[PDB]
C-alpha cells in the first residue's frame, strides 16, 4: 500500500527497496520560434533511484537522442523510466533485487507495474510523502555528469558520502531530506549555507562538504531556519 | 411455438421469462408459460417473495428438449428438469392449455428486444462457462462468482468467462509494455479474437451473456466482465469495422432495456466515460454515445 508518515521506519528495515522518481526523465527548455511561436529544446535528464538503506543511488542519464522522432514525450519518459528501472532489476543479482519500488507520483505506477509483471513478488507502492528528490539537479556534482553525458550512461554514487560511518539511515535519510528540501525552496540561499565557510571541502569522492558532526548540526539547523522563512516569505507570516 | 409447464406454485414468487415478469401467489392455480419462441435461447427466473434475496433462474433452449418447472420443498427453489417422455409431456401440456392455466410469452410482434439481446447467444457456450452437463439447460443466481474473482471458492459452481486482464503477461508482449498497454489491439484480435474465441460472434456472446447474468440476477462478476469485454475493444485502434457497428447495435439495445433504477450500480462510471469520451473508439459508437446521454446523462 502507500507509503506515509505513519509507516516511515519501514525505509530502514532489512528488506532491500528502492524510491525510483522521475520528475527529472524529461526536462526542457521553452522558447520562442523565429515566427514567434513556442517550441521546446530538450536537455539531458536522469531517473534518480535510490536505496534508503544503504545510500546507494543508481543514477541513470536519459540522454536527449532518445526523443528524437517520438512523440507525445511525457508520457514516454514515465515508460522509458519503468524500462530503465526494470533494466536495473533485471542486472542485479538476485539477492540485490529490491522486494519493494517505492515510486514518487503515482503516474508511474501502472508503467512500472507493466514492465515488472515478470517479478510478480516485486510490490510496487506508491507514497503520501512529498518527497523533494526533484531538486538532485541541485547537487552539483549530480548536475555535472547529467549535462556532460554525450550517450546514454548510468552513474552509481552513495548520496550520503560517509555518513553511515557515524549515523544511523533513518538519521542520514532525514538529512538528505532536509538538504533537499532546502535546494529545492532557495536553491541559491541553500547553497550559500553550504560553502560559506572556504576551509570545509568536498571530498573528490563526495557529493556533500566533509562536516563534523557539530558542523552538521549547525547546518541543519541553518537549512531549517531557511525552510521556515521561504515558506513564511511565501505566504506572509 | 414451445411450453414449459409448471408442476405447481407452492410458494409466491415473482417469476421472469426474458424481460418479461408476472407475480403467481402462494398457491394460485398456476402451470407453466406457453407460446415461448423458437430460435432463441431464454431465461426462466425467480424472486421469492419471502426473500428478495438469491435472484435466480435456468438458461435455456426448447429445441435441446422438454423442460418444466417443479418446486423443490427441501432445497427450497423452483428447479427446472427435463422430460425425457415426450408422450408424457405433450399429454401435461395439452391438458394445462385446455384448462389455460398458462401465461403467453407476451411478445409484441414489431418488437425485436429479446433477438437484439441475444443475438449471438448459443446454448452450447453457456454450457461451456455454466458446467453442469448433466442438464441441457444452466442454473445461474445473484451470488455465482467467477473464476477470475475466486483466483483474488468452489470451483463447481462457478462462472467460466474468459479471464481479461489488462496488466497480464497474455495482454502484454515483452518489448511491448507501453505499445500493448495503451492500444491493446494485440489483446483484442490475435490473443482473445483468434486465438480464445475463434471469431467475434462468440465474443459478443460471452458479451451479451455477461450483461443478462448481470441485469436479470445482479450477478456481480457478470457485471465487470461485460465491462471488461467492452473496454478491450474501446481501447483497441484497430479494429473491424464490422465488430464496431455491431458493437453499437449490442450496447445499444442492452442501454435501451436496463431497469432505469440499477443504473447506479450495473454502470461502471469510468469504463463508459472513457469508451466514449476518451477510448480510440469514442467516435464508432453513435446509437450507444446518444441513448446514453439522453437517458443516463448524470454518469457522464
Ligand atoms: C561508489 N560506491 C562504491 C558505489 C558504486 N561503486 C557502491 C554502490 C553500489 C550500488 C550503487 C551505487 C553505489 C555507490
Amino acid at each position: 500500500g502507500a507509503m506515509n508518515s505513519s509507516n516511515y521506519a519501514e525505509l530502514f528495515n532489512n528488506d532491500i527497496k528502492l524510491f525510483v522518481d522521475d520528475t527529472n526523465v524529461y526536462r526542457v527548455t521553452v522558447h520562442k520560434t523565429f515566427e514567434g511561436n513556442v517550441a521546446t529544446k530538450a536537455i539531458n535528464g536522469c531517473i534518480f533511484t535510490l536505496n534508503p538503506k544503504t545510500g546507494h543511488l543508481f543514477l541513470k542519464i536519459i540522454h536527449t537522442s532518445v526523443w528524437a522522432g517520438q512523440k507525445r514525450l511525457s508520457q514516454l519518459a514515465k515508460w522509458k523510466t519503468a524500462e530503465e528501472v526494470s533494466a536495473l532489476v533485471r542486472s542485479l543479482p538476485k539477492e540485490e533485487q529490491p522486494k519493494q519500488i517505492i515510486v514518487t507520483r503515482k503516474a508511474m505506477l501502472d508503467p512500472l507495474e507493466v514492465h515488472m509483471l515478470d517479478f510478480p513478488n516485486i510490490a510496487i507502492r506508491p507514497t503520501e510523502l512529498r518527497l523533494p528528490f526533484s531538486a538532485a539537479m541541485s547537487i552539483d556534482k549530480l548536475s555535472d555528469v547529467v549535462m556532460k553525458a554525450t550517450e546514454p550512461q548510468m552513474v552509481l554514487f552513495n548520496i550520503y558520502d560517509d555518513w553511515l560511518d557515524r549515523i544511523s539511515s533513518y538519521t542520514a535519510f532525514s538529512r538528505l531530506t532536509l538538504l533537499l528540501r532546502a535546494l529545492k525552496t532557495n536553491e541559491e540561499s541553500a547553497k550559500m549555507i553550504l560553502l560559506s565557510d572556504p576551509t570545509i571541502t568536498i571530498k573528490s569522492y563526495h557529493l556533500w562538504p566533509s562536516f563534523t558532526d557539530e558542523q552538521w548540526i549547525t547546518i541543519e539547523s541553518q537549512m531549517r531556519d531557511l525552510i521556515l522563512t521561504e515558506y513564511g516569505r511565501k505566504y506572509n507570516v | 411455438m414451445n411450453t414449459v409447464p409448471f408442476t405447481s406454485a407452492p410458494i409466491e414468487v415473482t417469476i421472469g421469462i426474458d424481460q418479461y415478469s408476472f407475480n403467481v401467489k402462494e398457491n394460485q392455480p398456476f402451470h407453466g408459460i406457453k407460446d415461448i419462441p423458437i430460435g432463441h435461447v431464454h431465461v426462466i427466473h425467480f424472486q421469492h417473495a419471502d426473500n428478495s434475496s438469491m435472484r435466480y433462474g435456468y438458461w435455456f433452449d426448447c429445441r435441446m428438449g422438454n423442460f418444466y418447472i417443479q418446486y423443490d420443498p427441501k432445497d427450497g427453489l423452483y428447479k427446472m428438469m427435463e422430460e425425457r417422455d415426450g408422450a408424457k409431456f405433450e399429454n401435461i401440456v395439452h391438458n394445462f392449455k385446455e384448462r389455460q392455466m398458462m401465461v403467453s410469452y407476451p411478445k409484441i410482434d414489431e418488437d425485436d428486444t429479446w433477438y437484439n439481446l441475444t443475438e449471438f447467444v448459443q446454448m452450447d457456450k453457456i454450457r461451456k462457462i455454466v458446467r453442469k452437463d448433466e442438464n441441457q439447460f444452466s442454473y445461474v443466481d445473484s451470488s455465482m462468482t467467477t473464476v477470475q474473482e475466486n483466483e483474488l471458492s468452489d470451483p463447481a459452481h462457478s462462472l467460466n468467462y474468459t479471464v481479461i486482464n489488462f496488466k497480464s503477461r497474455e495482454a502484454i508482449r515483452p518489448g511491448h509494455e507501453m505499445e500493448d498497454f495503451l492500444d491493446k489491439s494485440y489483446y483484442l484480435n490475435t490473443v482473445m479474437l483468434q486465438g480464445i474465441f475463434k471469431n467475434s460472434s462468440n465474443y459478443f456472446g460471452e458479451l451479451q451473456f455477461a450483461f443478462l447474468n448481470a441485469m436479470f440476477f445482479g450477478n456481480y462478476g457478470s457485471s465487470l466482465q461485460w465491462h471488461a469485454m467492452i473496454e478491450l475493444i474501446c481501447s483497441s485502434a484497430t479494429v473491424p469495422k464490422h465488430m464496431l457497428d455491431k458493437l453499437d447495435e449490442i450496447l445499444y439495445y442492452q442501454i435501451k432495456t436496463l431497469p432505469e433504477q440499477y443504473s447506479d450500480i450495473l454502470l461502471n462510471e469510468r469504463v463508459w466515460n472513457i469508451c466514449l469520451y476518451s477510448s480510440f473508439q469514442k467516435n464508432s459508437l453513435h446509437n450507444t454515445e446518444k441513448i446514453m446521454e439522453n437517458k443516463y446523462p448524470e454518469l457522464l
